[PDB]
RNA sequence: AGGACCGAACCGACUAAUGUUGAAAAAUUAGCGGAUGACUUGUGGCUGGGGGUGAAAGGCCAAUCAAACCGGGAGAUAGCU
RNA sequence: ACACAGGUGGUCAGGUAGAGAAUACCAAGGCGCUUGAGAGAACUCGGGUGAAGGAACUAGGCAAAAUGGUGCCGUAACUUC
RNA sequence: AAUUCCUUGUCGGGUAAGUUCCGACCUGCACGAAUGGCGUAAUGAUGGCCAGGCUGUCUCCACCCGAGACUCAGUGAAAU
RNA sequence: CGAUGUCGGCUCAUCACAUCCUGGGGCUGAAGUAGGUCCCAAGGGUAUGGCUGUUCGCCAUUUAAAGUGGUACGCGAGCUGGGUUUAGAACGUCGUGAGACAGUUCGGUCCCUAUCUGCCGUGGGCGCUGGAGAACUGAGGGGGGCUGCUCCUAGUACGAGAGGACCGGAGUGGACGCAUCACUGGUGUUCGGGUUGUCAUGCCAAUGGCACUGCCCGGUAGCUAAAUGCGGAAGAGAUAAGUGCUGAAAGCAUCUAAGCACGAAACUUGCCCCGAGAUGAGUUCUCCCUGACCCUUUAAGGGUCCUGAAGGAACGUUGAAGACGACGACGUUGAUAGGCCGGGUGUGUAAGCGCAGCGAUGCGUUGAGCUAACCGGUACUAAUGAACCGUGAGGCUUAACCU
């Protein structure tokens, strides 16, 4: 089953009438429309690829423009692309909009998550500090030690260490979508979704039912 | 904190292999003065897109 | 890290950034052009062009206000005066930054922050 | 938010009116007692005579805490003391006969059944 | 176990001290001595029979008196 | 933005009264208990007051029982059914953290006749 | 009145962090103890190496002390490297 | 050894607050410490604040926090008074 | 016990729990009377233990302000 | 021995199975519940405290369990220095004595800016055979895997009672991980107020400087956790111990030799991330270049005049991206940043004037004024006309094709 490319627009809660403030994401989930449907006799298998939103025509390049007007399509910002399941078929420019999921239960929003820039083991791998006092000599938020004495002459691979945190491409699974509001294009899940407000959420249903 | 092997000049030369500077990739051209100046900074006479933006 | 923060430290604490900015913002209206360097013209930018809309409305509750953000009177005296109908209808941008290079001494790029209606 | 050492008060007349909770119970490594949660108290101060005395290891639940309960929507209700009502060690059940002070809705259940059917007024 | 006390790097590393726990009378004898447990598990087996010997012929005579 | 500031003000409430900190107000909550739906009341001294539009939120200490009690109500939340400001009271400050170590009569805040 | 009390100059140097190719071949910063006494300090004098001096630690005697430094015997000697 | 955060005896001692030669801010005066410009990562140093708990840390309340002034009421064991 | 090896002696106090501590017992491995014995008010940058106050000490680290770190320009070391 | 720093702790670890729990079994002197023991199994998980320098240990209290070991009895160019290997001092003791003690006791400097391998990150170069913008397939590699209690089945089976299930389902917790700021909060020396000493603005008034942001009290964005969303799975393949079916060699018996089915948190997948430098350099879609000549040492050759494409880079305005490069947005045909305008929010009734008051002060003007990073707008200033780099139809050989 295919899913659609959304964006962040923020966070905002919905209450119930029960007195339920349930946190939900205001994921806009403009019209998706598909621009090159792939099978297993050209491209070796089955998906689509989605474009949404609007570009500027001094800003596109040719090779990039001459792929949309091929689909009969206006240019968006990017381009995605989302395997198809069997028995599940689109067209060259058909647009897809917001009433996909308005029959889903959970979904799972990918994003790119929020970057954290060079970040020390601390806040990185949870690492705890060493102790602030009672002598501490210049080692107060450092790794400590990482490996043992000649017998491996190594740190191994997949140390725990500092470096990058955040910027990754990451999955939360399994929301629960709050509200399918197809008339403003909109998509509720109830949670928090990776990345900051204006990014490209991917959202597709939930794998895991 | 300190070598075993003092390394070559060829491991100094490779690690000088990015210290090479980059040089200026084309000076614009006024359209007043007619001489050419950094893009985007004013002249070494004081004009700046043809407009004199102050005396010498 | 800097998410969605605003305004450059200078190397300076906040101390004295509001006391080299008042200098700075005083010293721009006075001479109506200066060159300093470009990170420190880009934000006086946020500290001069408040202090001439503070200058369309010669009130003595504003003139208190641009003497307390500038502690010179012949500064106050001359936004009120004459740069604040000299701007009477300029939506903001009352001021213009004009790259000049690099400085002999450390290298620094520098500019010239001008008043838009000088020359 | 109840941790080991906190020094908590007691909301009842069974005899206590400080008491240290020395374990949080119901999980390894775990660190903190809402309200609700049954704590391994021990008692420093008592009153002179009583149903406990000075120096005994018993279970107390917290019905209070300065860290407070968020209820579903979002809307919290701190109280200014830490205070827990004494039970038993074996029947888990309440010592002094009356609750003082107010308690909270995530106390009631049939294991607390007891409790809230003697506090004043249930937040 | 390691030895506590005085003596430098050969008490540091290696054991040489030596705790023994009779289990069905509970009594334990805990002998750091000497600087080789040879020497110090076998006194700490001889005086298991100090310890278990006179504390049976002194509770018969508990029930003897 | 401009979509998360409609879905807020489709789900406000248009009957919050207007009051101040300082004011000795008296919410009437819905409890549901068992299956049961009454309403608890709540009353005292408002102690801050968070303004965000949908996301509002007002901080009430009274001393129940002799214990302090706050509580931080949702104001626009469907649980708070009747906010009502009994007595109006008279303060220079915005946030009234000053009261957590007064008791008595030292937490007398002044009437506001205006 | 006081080898009296609190505390600056001044004299010290108890803990900590920094520093350890330092700013400094022992110091800076936050504290610290004495502060009319067996106190402290200026300027001169005096005691010399098996000797000085030492409220005594083998301390100190020119960044050197279980016997200074400089020259000399001297290219001591070295079954060791 | 340095245009070195060290060391160096005397003399003069203004204002307001203060018990004062403390300390804060100033006068006569003298300077901004002979590398600067950006950036606002880890991590280190020097600081500020902190939810609930308050020695659970640890070799040890190390270090931080805390206490801090004057007037008056009041002040225990012990005591060589 | 600045002395006790066995030893974390045993009993009592304090602790939820106390190899330390305090009070006693004496079976002093190996205290003892000016290489002084035992007391001792005051005093100590003295050693051990406890309690209130207090707190990033810690559960558990979060943020912020400055000096470095990083980048550009100038001068330009070192151990190995 | 021209130095291989040493016990315990702390911070990181990582492997082994002789497994502490969780999983699967056999046997039981296994009725049930709980056990006993043995085989299979390393996927995860595997206490906080009192005393001691302690490892060890006892104890308090948890826990599904608090495994045993390797790794220089891991880890001091990571940290601690209580202990122990120094110098001071004392006691007990031995010695006439200097001194001595695996006897004790108080005090006692822990250095190094990373060249290399290693590892975590992030780039530059060229390669992939014309060049370029994108979208991916996934060989490979990593991450994740823990689990309690309660309820239903059921007080059923079992049992004489006491007690009390397997199998299966539903909740809701601990611990851990990831994302996030809507909430509750922390910070918020860039916002607003209170206030002390002083100084300055000619003075009163009003304000600013400095005293840790002077001391405070609130607090926007941001980042954050204690805050709240989600996660471990289900299934599938082939299995371990184990249980089988049919079944001979061996007329019986037999799970195995031919054949066949079952079987666990392990294994391969499923789930998330990276990923064609995967040189075995892959695939798909799109775009762009359709000029003339010389020369000889004829070939995948140098050179010349014209030409300079798609695109990229640079520079600038910059960013919820960031050490620097990188990545992303924008460059007048323009909301990229600052300003401006309106709002929000925070502080909590500015100044000036008037009045009440002998005055401090109070009140009206007044929810006033100011209001950072936020939200919605606006071209007001800065984002330049160019130029620079890239070229001009893409080798050879066979094969199916082609008219
Ligand atoms: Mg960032
Ligand atoms: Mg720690
Ligand atoms: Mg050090
Ligand atoms: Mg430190
Ligand atoms: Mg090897
Ligand atoms: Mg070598
Ligand atoms: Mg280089
Ligand atoms: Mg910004
Ligand atoms: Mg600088
Ligand atoms: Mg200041
Ligand atoms: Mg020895
Ligand atoms: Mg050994
Ligand atoms: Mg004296
Ligand atoms: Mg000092
Ligand atoms: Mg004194
Ligand atoms: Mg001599
Ligand atoms: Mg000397
Ligand atoms: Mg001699
Ligand atoms: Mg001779
Ligand atoms: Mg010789
Ligand atoms: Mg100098
Ligand atoms: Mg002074
Ligand atoms: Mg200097
Ligand atoms: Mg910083
Ligand atoms: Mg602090
Ligand atoms: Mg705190
Ligand atoms: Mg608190
Ligand atoms: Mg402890
Ligand atoms: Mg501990
Ligand atoms: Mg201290
Ligand atoms: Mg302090
Ligand atoms: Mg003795
Ligand atoms: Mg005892
Ligand atoms: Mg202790
Ligand atoms: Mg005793
Ligand atoms: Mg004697
Ligand atoms: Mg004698
Ligand atoms: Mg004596
Ligand atoms: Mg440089
Ligand atoms: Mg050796
Ligand atoms: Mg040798
Ligand atoms: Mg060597
Ligand atoms: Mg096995
Ligand atoms: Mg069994
Ligand atoms: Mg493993
Ligand atoms: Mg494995
Ligand atoms: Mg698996
Ligand atoms: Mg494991
Ligand atoms: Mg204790
Ligand atoms: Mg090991
Ligand atoms: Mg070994
Ligand atoms: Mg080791
Ligand atoms: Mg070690
Ligand atoms: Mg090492
Ligand atoms: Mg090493
Ligand atoms: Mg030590
Ligand atoms: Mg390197
Ligand atoms: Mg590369
Ligand atoms: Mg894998
Ligand atoms: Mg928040
Ligand atoms: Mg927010
Ligand atoms: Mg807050
Ligand atoms: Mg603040
Ligand atoms: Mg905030
Ligand atoms: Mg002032
Ligand atoms: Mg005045
Ligand atoms: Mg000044
Ligand atoms: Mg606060
Ligand atoms: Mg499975
Ligand atoms: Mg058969
Ligand atoms: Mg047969
Ligand atoms: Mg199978
Ligand atoms: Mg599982
Ligand atoms: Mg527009
Ligand atoms: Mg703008
Ligand atoms: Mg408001
Ligand atoms: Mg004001
Ligand atoms: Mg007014
Ligand atoms: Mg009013
Ligand atoms: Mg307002
Ligand atoms: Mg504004
Ligand atoms: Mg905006």
């Amino acid at each position: 089953m295919i899913g659609l490319v959304g964006k962040k627009v923020g966070m905002t809660r919905i209450f119930t009438e029960d007195g339920v403030s349930i946190p939900v994401t205001v994921i806009e989930v403009e019209a998706n429309r598909v621009t090159q449907v792939k099978d297993l006799a050209n491209d070796g298998y089955r998906a689509i690829q989605v474009t949404t939103g609007a570009k500027k025509a001094n800003r596109v390049t040719k090779p990039e423009a001459g792929h949309f007007a091929k689909a009969g399509v206006e240019a968006g910002r990017g381009l995605w692309e989302f395997r198809l399941a069997e028995g599940e078929e689109f067209t060259v420019g058909q647009s897809i909009s917001v009433e996909l999921f308005a029959d889903v239960k959970k979904v799972d929003v990918t994003g790119t998550s929020k970057g954290k820039g060079f970040a020390g083991t601390v806040k990185r791998w949870n690492f705890r500090t060493q102790d602030a006092t009672h002598g501490n000599s210049l080692s107060h938020r450092v790794p400590g030690s990482i490996g043992q004495n000649q017998t491996p002459g190594k740190v191994f691979k997949g140390k725990k260490m500092a470096g990058q945190m955040g910027n990754e491409r990451v999955t939360v699974q399994s929301l629960d979508v709050v509200r399918v509001d197809a008339e403003r294009n909109l998509l509720l899940v109830k949670g928090a979704v990776p990345g900051a407000t204006g990014s490209d959420l991917i959202v597709k249903p939930a794998v895991k039912a | 904190a300190v070598q075993q092997n003092k390394p070559t000049r060829s491991k100094r030369g490779m690690r000088r292999s990015h210290d090479a500077l980059t040089a200026v990739t084309s000076l614009s051209v006024d359209k007043t003065s007619g001489e050419k100046h950094l893009r985007h900074h004013i002249t070494a006479d004081g004009y700046y897109r043809g407009r004199k933006v102050i005396a010498k | 890290m800097r998410h969605r923060k605003s305004g450059r430290q200078l190397n300076r604490n906040s101390s004295h950034r509001q006391a080299m900015f008042r200098n700075m913002a005083g010293s721009l209206v006075r001479h109506e052009i200066i060159k300093t360097t470009l990170p420190k013209a880009k934000e006086l930018r946020r500290v001069v062009e408040p202090l001439i809309t503070l200058a369309k409305t010669d009130s003595v509750a504003n003139r208190r206000l641009a003497f307390a953000r500038t502690r010179d009177n012949e500064i106050v005296a001359k936004l009120f005066n004459e740069l604040g109908p000299r701007f009477a209808s300029r939506a903001g941008g009352y001021t213009r930054i004009l790259k000049c290079g690099f400085r002999a001494g450390d290298n620094a790029p520098m500019a010239y922050i001008e008043l838009v209606d000088r020359s | 938010m109840i941790q080991e050492q906190t020094m908590l008060n007691v909301a009842d007349n069974s005899g206590a009116r400080r008491v240290m909770c020395i374990k949080v119970l119901g999980g390894s490594h775990r660190r903190y007692a809402g309200v609700g949660d049954i704590i391994k108290i021990t008692i420093k101060e008592a009153i002179p005579r009583g149903k406990v005395k000075k120096g005994d290891v018993l279970k107390a639940v917290v019905v209070r805490t300065k860290k407070g309960v968020r209820r579903p929507d979002g809307s919290v209700i701190r109280f200014d003391g830490n205070a827990c009502v004494l039970l038993n060690n074996n029947s888990e059940q309440p010592i002094g006969t009356r609750i003082f002070g107010p308690v909270t809705r995530e106390l009631r259940s049939e294991k607390f059944m007891k409790i809230i059917s003697l506090a004043p007024e249930v937040l | 176990f390691r030895s506590s006390g005085a003596g430098g790097q050969h008490v540091n590393t290696t054991d040489s001290a030596i705790r023994i726990t009779h289990l069905p009378t509970g009594i334990v004898v805990e002998c750091q001595d000497e600087r080789s447990q040879h020497k110090n598990k076998a006194k700490a087996l001889s005086v298991l029979g100090a310890r278990i010997h006179a504390a049976e012929m002194a509770k018969r005579q508990q029930a003897e008196a | 933005s401009n979509i998360i500031k409609q879905l807020e003000q489709e789900q406000m409430k248009q009957d919050v009264p207007s009051f101040r900190p300082g004011d000795t107000v008296e919410v009437k909550v819905w409890v549901v208990e068992g299956s049961k739906k009454r309403l608890q009341a709540f009353e005292g001294v408002v102690i801050a007051i968070r303004n965000r539009g949908l996301h509002s939120a007002f901080t009430v200490r009274k001393i129940s029982n002799g214990e302090g009690v706050e509580r931080v109500f949702q104001t626009h939340s469907p649980v708070v059914d009747s906010i009502s400001v009994k007595r109006r009271g008279a303060v220079r400050k915005a946030k009234l953290y000053y009261l957590r170590e007064r008791t008595g009569k030292a937490a007398r805040i002044k009437e506001r006749l205006n």
